[PDB]
């Protein structure tokens, strides 16, 4: 029985324990370096597990997340590139090993983990609540004016 | 005075806890400092 | 401007005095406000 | 002296070494050992000398390559289930050089 402005949908795999992890202004590395939420967020998020489409047998490591990230996450933010984290003062960027890591790592997913680790589905809604025209709404009756 | 908060510092609930969570503390802090400000006001008025 | 994406653009279209630059006050009428969503950082216009 | 001991145990008798009453500098462990296998999970591997820990844990047993990658919480094999199985909410990094 509302009216929105805009909504946008955002869908991303995570694990257990990051369902906890998302909500507007928490700490960890998904939280920081992989997508972060306003503090003044207004909105829904959905979770449910699917351990269906994200499970094979022998694995399945398609999947990925970030850890390695220069500064923090603005909210919002498509921060898709793969450079090599510096460590210390070397310009490496040429060869892995040693202080030189990779930004992502991969999420790899088997249908045999603990609930913790399980593939989760999340979507989140983003909603916008401003005295702006809306495009979205539901029940409705146009009795004249 | 904590005012029912974790600290009576507010640099200090800044630097330790995340904006969303500290931020209930800070609004108590506000609710009790301004509070204590009004009833300053409010005795100056009389005594004016 | 670019806050939190939703791209606005501004005009407001008069044959002003033409010398230049002009100081009489004028208002802008939006024109769209599109909400965009990307990165951004540097700026060029295209000629004729 | 964890990083310039010269007999790290072996797997099946990991030496569990504890660490208390110190500043945990993480230089002296970046500059010690070309790592190829650093992956954290309770921590951010670039935030670790913003952190104040109760007490730290270092496990150290050599081991063979693919075992690295064994060796991660929730994980199976000959040693992740006979010789050294990590906790799935384990806080904490892994270093392998
Ligand atoms: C987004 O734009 C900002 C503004 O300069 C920039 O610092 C940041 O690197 C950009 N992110 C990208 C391109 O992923
Ligand atoms: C051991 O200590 C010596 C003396 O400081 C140092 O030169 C060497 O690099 C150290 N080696 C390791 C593996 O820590
Ligand atoms: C841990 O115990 C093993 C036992 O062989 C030893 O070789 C190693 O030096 C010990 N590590 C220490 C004391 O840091």
């Amino acid at each position: 029985d509302l009216c929105f402005t805009n909504v946008y949908a955002d869908s991303f795999v995570i694990k257990g324990n990051e369902v906890s992890q998302i909500a507007p202004g928490q700490t960890g590395n998904i939280a920081d370096y992989n997508y972060k939420l306003p503090d003044d967020f207004t909105g829904c998020v959905i979770a449910w597990n699917s351990n269906k489409l994200d499970s094979k047998h022998s694995g399945n490591y398609d999947y990925w997340y970030r850890l390695f990230r220069k500064s923090k996450l603005k909210p919002f933010e498509r921060d898709i590139s793969t450079e090599i984290y510096q460590a210390g003062n070397k310009p490496c960027k040429g060869v892995k090993g040693p202080n030189c890591y990779f930004p992502l790592q991969s999420y790899g997913f088997r249908p045999t983990y603990g609930v913790g680790h399980q593939p989760y589905r999340v979507v989140v809604l983003s909603f916008e609540l401003l005295h702006a025209p809306a495009t979205v709404c539901g029940p409705k009756k146009s009795t004249n004016l | 005075s904590k005012f029912g908060a974790i600290s009576s510092v507010l640099n200090d609930i800044l630097s330790r806890l995340d904006p969303p969570e500290a931020e209930v503390q800070i609004d108590r802090l506000i609710t009790g400092r301004l509070q204590s400000l009004q009833t300053y006001v409010t005795q100056q008025l009389i005594r004016a | 401007k670019n806050i939190d994406g939703y791209f606005k653009i501004y005009s407001k279209h008069t044959p002003i005095i033409g010398r230049d630059f002009p100081q009489g006050f004028s208002a802008l009428e939006p024109l769209v406000d599109l909400p965009i969503g990307i990165n951004i950082t540097r700026f060029q216009t295209l000629l004729a | 002296e964890v990083f310039n001991a010269t007999r790290f145990a072996s797997v099946y008798a990991w030496n569990r070494t504890r660490i208390s009453n110190c500043v945990a500098d993480y230089s002296v462990l970046y500059n010690f050992a070309p790592f190829f296998a650093f992956k954290c999970y309770g921590v951010s591997p670039t935030k670790l000398n913003d952190l104040c820990f109760t007490n730290v844990y270092a496990d150290s047993f050599v081991i063979k390559g693919n075992e690295v990658s064994q060796i991660a919480p929730g994980q199976t094999g000959n040693i992740a289930d006979y010789n050294y199985k990590l906790p799935d909410d384990f806080t904490g990094c892994v270093i392998a050089w």
